[PDB]
């Protein structure tokens, strides 16, 4: 999964 | 609500502690009480907000991600009939992430949002309400899931709006809502083109303007700049 | 209770849903209404009722001990006043923590252990016993400390006895418990001595049986004496 | 901490 912040 | 007889300092204080001791929930209901005093939050106070809320849902997000596995294995050829229990459990997990979702876009609707008249308290606040439908998005199958998705890219688009407007390209709120909205472009809107051309342009954009920092917002800024070309290198 | 209506089979069910989810407070919840069903339960299902409040109750602790030591950081010579909150949040805690214990040993007394009539159920329950005594010792201060600790032994020690007359050395929940009671002597009851005489007495028995074993309950046994030797090392 | 199962 992408990187969320 | 449960901390209306708890001082805003007191309860501030706890959801430090919780934070301390990995009590996420207890941080997040800590946090809930405080802004439910009715004051505005400080930048210190609306991280600790997000922290808490993003651990919860976070882990309710991994639980329903194995269990939709699950299930969707128990739905192909060949596999045996095991009763209604993975999809219940799954509706539970499911249930309670709406829930607390709901609990946080409540705050942000009463009344955050409308009391914050700066750029990164509005910003952020905005982000987190990208954030939150994008999750309501994640597990949503009926009649209001494009409404859900549209509201989460109408929070993300005001929030885009103000902060291309009103801070520097390198500023860590402007750098972390773009990291979102280019996710919610590639998971949930089915853009990854569009989740792709705003990553590189948020990262080339910051790049040049990372000569205007001291060496500590160089090494802030830096950090979600990593995040935007990991993400870039996965889509590419 | 709430999982009155559901299905004993459906709660095992989900209770490994749980597990796989690392969702330990439903998985624990799930295991409580299968107990109170009424029947013995199976090793696997012993297993599941284990692991689930294991980490429940692993989680608390670790919270308490963050907690317990910013308590008594404050209470040093230089230390300014915070006011009540760590003593009150640490005590939220706790209270939580009492409260799981107490459910955990209401199950085993109503009536999982007067009902365990096999070697391996019986000294499995009494070692859980002896385990949630235990973490109630571990924050109690007041006139009932004593006596938690006792019960505790109590427990540990008729566990004990039936092990060593009923299970060969190398018996996995045999090696559990005595483990787990060398840790009281150590942690608890103020008795390296007896702590360390029992992990090496045990772990002796168990590796000049290890003979009579297939290579996986050879695995099974081995795993536990490492733990055992990791306690010898850390004590010695 | 010791290890305990
Ligand atoms: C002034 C204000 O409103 N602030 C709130 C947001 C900040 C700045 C102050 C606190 C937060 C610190 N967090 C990080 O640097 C980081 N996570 C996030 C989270 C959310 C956003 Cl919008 C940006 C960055 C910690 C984990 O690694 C990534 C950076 C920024
Ligand atoms: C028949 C019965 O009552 N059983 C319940 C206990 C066992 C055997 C079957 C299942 C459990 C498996 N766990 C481990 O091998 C291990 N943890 C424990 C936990 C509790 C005890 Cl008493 C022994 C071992 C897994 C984690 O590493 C250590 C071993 C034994
Ligand atoms: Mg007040
Ligand atoms: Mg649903
Ligand atoms: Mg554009
Ligand atoms: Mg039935
Ligand atoms: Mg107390
Ligand atoms: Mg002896």
């Amino acid at each position: 999964f992408p990187a969320t912040v | 609500g449960a901390m209306g007889s708890m001082e805003r300092a007191s309860l501030i204080q706890k959801a430090k502690l919780a934070e301390q001791a990995e009590r996420y929930e207890d941080m997040a209901a800590f946090m809930k009480g405080a802004v439910e005093k009715g004051e505005e939050l400080s930048c210190e106070e609306r991280n600790l907000l997000s922290v808490a809320y993003k651990n919860v849902v976070g882990g309710q997000r991994a639980a329903w991600r194995v269990l939709s596995s699950i299930e969707q294995k128990s739905n192909e050829e060949g596999s045996e009939e095991k009763g209604p229990e993975v999809r219940e459990y799954r509706e539970k997990v499911e249930t309670e992430l709406q829930g607390v979702c709901d609990t946080v876009l409540g705050l942000l609707d009463s009344h955050l949002i409308k009391e914050a008249g700066d750029a990164e308290s509005r910003v952020f606040y905005l982000k987190m309400k990208g954030d939150y439908y994008r999750y309501l998005a994640e597990v949503a199958t009926g009649d209001d899931k494009k409404r859900i998705i549209d509201s989460a890219r109408s929070a993300y688009q005001e929030a885009m709006d103000i902060s291309k407007k009103e801070m520097p390209p390198t500023n860590p709120i402007r750098l972390g809502l773009a990291l979102n909205f280019s996710v919610f472009h590639y998971e949930i809107a089915n853009s990854p083109e569009e989740a792709i051309s705003l990553a590189k342009t948020t990262f080339d954009e910051a790049m040049a303007d990372l000569h205007t920092l001291s060496e500590d917002s160089y090494k802030d800024s830096t950090l979600i700049m990593q995040l935007l070309r990991d993400n870039l290198t996965l889509w590419t």
